[PDB]
RNA sequence: GCUUUUGGUCGGUGGAGUGAUUUGUUUGGUUGAUUCCGUCAACGGACGAGAUCCAAGCUGCCCAGUAGAAUUCAGAAUUGCCCAUAGGAUAGGCAUUCGUCGAAUUCUUCUCUGCGGGAUUCCUUGU
RNA sequence: AGUGAGAACAAGAAAAACGAGUCGAACCUACUUGAUCAAAAGAGUGGGGAAACCCCGGAAUCACAUAGACUCACUUGGGACCGAGGAUUGCAAUUAUUGGUCGCGCAACGAGGAAUGUCUCGUAGGCGCAGCUCAUCAAACUGUGCCGAUUACGUCCC
């Protein structure tokens, strides 16, 4: 097989599962023999600034976070069958990436 | 593990009114009813509602409870 | 003609010790490949030995135990190992032996120290802003 | 009647019990609890503690609701509130397979006399049947229960009994529902069938041991116990009915309809029944209690 | 084959009792294969009286920033202490310690409750302050001394076990009791 | 090579943050109310939410044509890659971003401060909102500045659930004597589909269901 | 020094709350004159009831409350 | 930022007073909490508190040639007679060890993680 | 001065430029080399868009029956001060940017007056490591792990 790996990355946790479970529910209809969607570790991104724009006060801070959700799916279909699985209008803010393994 | 808020206590009396027959002296079975009869999102409140409901079922075995409106 | 094998784990702070307990011709317990006569401080070799000693040497008679620990530094890898061994004996007696022979030797572990079996749930508390640590604040001066 | 030992091994309420269906079975009862474990017991032979455990069956996380036994095999099933079912080997003590399709607690499990099909009754209102090969074969629909399915029993055609106050009867091989019988008006706690396959007794919060027959769908004699019923069991010979209740544990007759035994402990702590079991012959009784230990009662 | 632990595979806990019958519940004589245990003895109020008395000596050594957290050192430093105590006394060293804890702290003290009234001392604090004042004083002895810490610690334990006034604790145990007797 | 997935979530956020600032400055008197952009192959979508779709669109789309190519020439898009749309807000009374820009113009047209702010709250609360709160701060009366708040209905403020239920927007009003800032907070009522408001109820509302 | 047993803790006393007012039973050897004698005394340190302690001069009683 | 790590503020309509203003918002127990129970010229509400949210601890399903594990054949290494210069304390069917940059063929124990279980003063016996 | 065992959070390269609409180089890094001879370098050669390479992340406290030196001294404690080579960052190092080498160490300092700050459990304290400022520079701050206690579980005295 060609072993195409689709990378589903997103900033929303509810949009990354609504793509991946939808993308997986497409790739059961052609009996593609997928290797199941794995959840790569979510990377949180900290920017811990001061709160004040001036200098005084108690030196208070606020940490901001930004989690990146990351999924991959491996499927053995040919390269225009995986474009049949891929082609559907997704939610905004979810990036999909087609990669061919070896 | 302290005083139950009036959000917990007003809702727990309404479970005893509408669903007196489905409830007994156990926590872990009264909890499973309250997940089907209360549409709230928190599991922390639904644990506290099933605690104060169980308490005012032991009070209804003894006698009358004020504000219970069992009818 | 058979393979009698049991894997257990122990955690203390960040040290996760996985003990693969299997049946062999000889008892051979080694933590990360060091044969438990050679764990270097005599203090910490005695905490890993009281997984074996409070219950008896007879119960580890023909058991090859391999304890692979990672994380968490020197002292936490002894409490992770001695829990992975003491849980490792009992989960070898959950299968392969009856309940009467276990649950006496489970309670010999529980009577001695509660952390031979369960876990110590304590983790580091996060540092906060305005504080040098979890709790100690910056020094106030007034003048 | 006679009282032997006290048989205390669990840490938590003993929610179901079952005795194996064979002779020289070597284990007395498979008792199953609120600690999340099930225990296969054995005879003591040092009685001076009626029995010792053989194998503790560990591997459920949540509360374990029901237990069942194979008839011609060593296998046994436990059903738990972790929305899963595990099959066990009472020779080995070890789980073979985890049956997982429920999304709610699995309140009742039973195992066919044909020794090859699973049934499950859970809070997700669906009665599902499996094979012993682990795969889902079929699930029972088109007229299903509206609220929780509480009990299940195969009638040596499996029978329901539920929280929408009705008791539905269907075959297992076809799945069509024979009759949608209803008499209780409050939720049905327990459902068990006589060994002849002709009649069933059902208890609940209504407080009545309201009894039926599978033959025609006719409500027969019913008796009240004036207290909510936990579990009903039948004796295999010497046709009596033992009923687990909040008020006490008492054994009723069918033609006398009166207590032939009212089973009482030491007399200070009541320790309510929630589970009872008769042996394969019918000679001794096993009753499971809160305040956790398990009382065993031998014939007069 | 539960071979009933000694302490460093040498010193038995079989014969320990306390002369002070006031202090029997608060001096714990349970056995251990080493002082170090890493348990949470501080959650409940009186739970540190169930901690073994040989561990509580190791906790009293971890002071002053040069010792905070060095328990494996204090277990080693007490290993040589208990062997020296055997050579001075020709006795079981653990009985010498329990005899040192029992004599180490003042039975009476004086605080302002309202004047400076003489107040009785609880059995819990009498186990605390005996351990505290022996680790103290042995620490100050060896601060710029030729003597090692396992000798200065072994000397304070021995002289308090005999009730001699050469111990640091027994100079302060007798100073507090006579001030408390005059502040009655 | 390509940037890492951590480096691309940054530049996709700074894209939306800059695109939001441009349209907030342009379409202030067109009643602008947000952007959603959808990126794929062959085209990058940008949907603009507004209250005045005859004005954010030109006479033949002239205004959005210029507003398209301002985004194209800045972010270096090619021909065919960038397409813009305009959708209208269905309610206009549940959008705090639209109402504060109108309240900005009610003050800049020299109307009275309290007459203007109650005209918002009457219009917001008749549009099905559960509650509203208008704060006008600045030199309202004279030389020294004051602050007035005007309130009606519910308002959740302390939770972190107020991000889901309360819509907020603050603008500046450049008076002849100084600078006035106005704030408008609107508590979203309903709309389980997410038209305007969350699906789930408030975190403390229990609402026990009635038996059959 | 006589060894007395705390049969009652009467509350935290003093200004700073470090002193504890107890009621101590004297625990003598049952043929003695001062057997089963109970005294109301001030204890310094953490004290629960049923905690034995040594007493230097047992003929004093502390002023209660 | 700070008044303020505090439990506090506000209407409506009724009562009281010429009035500023009161009452509700309380003397009693209770809680970290105007948190609750009871009383009550008040009755009904709104906010804050609690709830929600994040993180950590135990756990389910899903999961892995971006995480790991066992095995079985092959390949290699040690292999016993050995008691340190002065040499203590301390487990023991098939001995053991692994860039050996081996082949295979079964697995999820640890790892990752989207939603979900679990804790409620729940049970017990003095206040 | 040796030697052993052995963490978690994390970061990581580029433009409508200059080069070969696609690809390179800027960033971090292992590994070799330099090495028939000091560090610090300087060079090759790989890899990595970062759970994929660094990485079996060989942190430092600690540990050690290391049969190692010192032995109570302002001393092999302390390392302030400054002298002389040298090499890297930069367009530029003087009012030493920083590292490394050998000197100096005869600079106080032997545990600190009146006063004063923070803290109740994986905590205080100790220990390092990342990130952030950053071409070059952390006695900082934001985070993270490691070792791990004393005391109280009280009161209104201030
Ligand atoms: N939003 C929480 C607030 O807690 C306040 O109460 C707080 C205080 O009573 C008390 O806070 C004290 C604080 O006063 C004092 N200045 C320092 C002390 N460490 C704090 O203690 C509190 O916080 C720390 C957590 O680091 C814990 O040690 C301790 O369990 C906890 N009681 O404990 C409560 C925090 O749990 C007020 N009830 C209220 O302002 C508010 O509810
Ligand atoms: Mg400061
Ligand atoms: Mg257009
Ligand atoms: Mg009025
Ligand atoms: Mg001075």
């Amino acid at each position: 097989g060609q072993t195409v790996r689709l990378t589903i990355t997103s900033r929303n946790a509810k949009a990354v599962e609504s793509v991946t479970s939808q993308l997986l529910m497409r790739a059961r209809d052609e009996k593609v023999t997928i290797h199941g969607p794995v959840r790569l570790p979510t990377r949180t991104l900290k920017i811990t600034t001061r709160k004040t724009p001036c200098g005084n006060g108690t030196n208070t801070w606020d940490t901001f976070e930004l989690k990146i959700y990351k999924r991959i799916i491996d499927l053995h279909a040919p390269t225009e069958q995986v474009k049949k699985i891929t082609s559907f209008t997704m939610e905004s803010g979810v990036d999909v990436s087609i990669t061919i393994l070896d | 593990g302290k005083i139950r808020t009036k959000t917990v206590k007003r809702a727990s009396r309404q479970v005893v009114e509408k669903y007196y027959s489905k409830l007994n002296f156990d926590f872990y079975q009264n909890k499973r009813v309250i997940m089907d009869v209360t549409i709230a999102e928190s599991k922390k409140l639904k644990n506290k509602i099933a605690g104060y409901t169980t308490h005012i079922m032991k009070r209804l075995a003894r006698g009358p409870v004020r504000g219970i409106s069992l009818k | 003609y058979a393979l009698k094998q049991v894997q257990t784990f122990g955690k203390k702070k960040t040290a996760i010790a996985v003990a693969t307990v299997t049946k062999a011709a000889q008892c051979n317990i080694k933590v990360n490949g060091v044969p438990l006569q050679q764990i270097l401080p005599d203090t910490l070799r005695a905490k890993i030995m009281e997984a074996i000693t409070v219950v008896g040497s007879k119960y580890y008679s023909r058991l090859r135990i391999d304890v692979a620990v990672h994380g968490g530094g020197q002292v936490s890898q002894a409490y992770a190992a001695r829990q992975a061994i003491a849980k490792g004996l009992i989960a070898f007696f959950q299968k392969y032996h009856n309940e009467v022979e276990k649950a006496a030797l489970k309670d010999k572990f529980l009577a001695y120290d509660k952390f031979l079996l369960i876990a110590d749930p304590r983790r580091c508390e996060p540092k906060k802003w305005g504080r040098h640590s979890a709790r100690t604040r910056f020094t106030k001066s007034y003048r | 009647m006679n009282y032997e030992g006290h048989l205390r091994g669990h840490r938590g309420w003993v929610t179901s019990l079952a005795c194996p269906e064979q002779a020289e079975s070597y284990i007395k009862v498979v008792s199953t609890s609120r600690d999340g474990t099930a225990i296969a017991w054995k005879a003591n032979a040092d009685r001076h503690d009626y029995g010792l455990p053989s194998h503790r069956l560990e591997g459920h996380t949540g509360f374990v609701s029901c237990v069942s036994l194979a008839h011609a095999t060593d296998y046994a099933l436990t059903a738990s509130w972790d929305r899963s079912i595990r099959m066990w080997d009472l020779r080995n003590g070890q789980s073979q397979r985890k049956f997982l399709k429920h999304t709610k607690d699995v309140l009742a499990v039973a195992f066919s006399p044909d020794d090859r099909l699973i049934v499950s009754a859970g809070r997700d209102n669906v009665v599902r049947v499996w094979n012993v090969a682990g795969d889902c074969m079929h699930e029972f629909l088109r007229d299903g229960h509206k609220d929780w399915v509480s009990s299940i029993c195969f009638s040596p055609i499996v029978v329901s009994g539920s929280w929408d106050n009705t008791i539905k009867v269907w075959n297992v091989n076809g799945g069509k529902c024979e009759r949608t019988l209803k008499g209780h008006s409050n939720y049905v706690s327990t459902v068990t069938v006589s060994p002849d396959g002709s009649l069933c007794a059902s208890g609940g919060k209504d407080g009545v041991a309201l009894l039926w027959d599978l033959s025609t769908g006719e409500q027969l004699f019913k008796i009240n116990v004036e207290s909510p019923i936990n579990q009903i069991a039948f004796s295999p010979n010497r046709f009596w009915m033992c009923v687990a209740t909040e008020k006490s544990l008492s054994v009723y007759d069918l033609e006398s309809k009166t207590v032939i035994a009212e089973l009482t402990p030491d007399g200070a702590k009541p320790s309510e029944c929630i589970s009872i079991a008769w042996s394969a012959d019918g000679n001794t009784l096993y009753s499971g209690h809160k305040d956790n230990l398990i009382r065993v009662w031998s014939i007069s | 084959s539960s071979k009933t632990p000694k302490l460093f595979n040498k010193w038995s806990f079989e014969g320990l009792e306390t002369s002070e019958l006031a202090l029997r519940d608060h001096i714990s004589t349970t056995a251990a294969y080493v002082p170090h245990t890493s348990g949470r003895w501080q959650k409940r109020r009186f739970h540190k009286a169930r901690m073994p008395i040989v561990e509580r000596l190791a906790n009293g050594l971890m002071f002053k920033g040069r010792g905070n957290g060095r328990k494996l050192q204090a277990a080693r430093l007490l290993k040589h202490t208990l062997e020296i105590i055997h050579l001075l006394t020709d006795e079981n060293p653990l009985q010498v310690v329990v005899d040192a804890v029992s004599k180490g702290a003042p039975r009476e003290d004086s605080t302002r409750v309202g004047r400076r009234q003489a107040v009785d001392v609880s059995p819990m604090r009498r186990v605390n302050e005996a351990i505290y004042q022996m680790c103290k004083g042995a620490r100050e002895a060896a601060f710029r001394n030729l003597k090692s810490m396992p000798e200065c610690l072994a000397d304070e334990i021995v002289n308090a076990s005999k009730g001699s006034s050469n111990s640091y604790a027994i100079k302060k145990k007798d100073e507090v009791e006579r001030v408390a007797k005059a502040n009655r | 090579g390509p940037l890492s997935k951590k480096r691309m979530i940054i530049r996709d956020g700074v894209f939306y943050a800059e695109l939001f600032e441009f349209l907030k400055r342009e379409l202030a008197e067109e009643g602008f109310s947000g952007v959603s952009y959808h990126v794929t192959t062959l085209r990058t979508e940008i949907v603009i939410k507004a209250t005045k779709t005859r004005e954010v669109l030109g006479v033949n789309g002239r205004r959005i044509r210029e507003l398209t190519a301002c985004i194209q020439q800045r972010f270096n898009y090619k021909e065919g890659k960038l397409q813009l749309y305009v959708e209208r807000v269905e309610v206009r009374g549940l959008s705090a971003m639209a109402q504060v820009e109108s309240l900005r113009f009610k003050l800049l047209s020299n109307l009275q401060v309290r007459r203007a702010a109650m005209g918002i709250i009457r219009y917001v609360m008749e549009s099905g909102a559960k509650g509203c709160e208008v704060t006008v701060g600045g030199k309202i009366k004279g030389q020294r500045a004051k602050s007035m708040t005007f309130r009606d209905g519910y308002m959740i403020k302390s939770g972190t659930a107020h991000k889901s239920f309360v819509d907020s927007a603050c603008r500046h009003c450049y008076m002849r004597a100084g600078c006035i800032g106005v704030k408008v907070k609107i508590m979203l009522p309903g709309d389980s589909t997410g038209r305007n408001g969350p699906s789930e109820p408030l975190p403390d509302v229990i609402t026990v269901i009635e038996p059959k | 020094a006589q060894v007395g047993l705390i049969i009652k803790v009467l509350g935290r006393t003093g200004s700073r709350g470090n002193v504890t007012q107890v009621r101590v039973r004297l625990m003598a050897e049952a043929g003695s004159p001062d057997y089963n004698r109970t005294i109301v005394r001030n204890v310094k340190g953490p004290c629960k009831e049923n905690d034995m302690l040594s007493l230097m001069e047992t003929e004093r009683e502390a002023r209660r409350l």
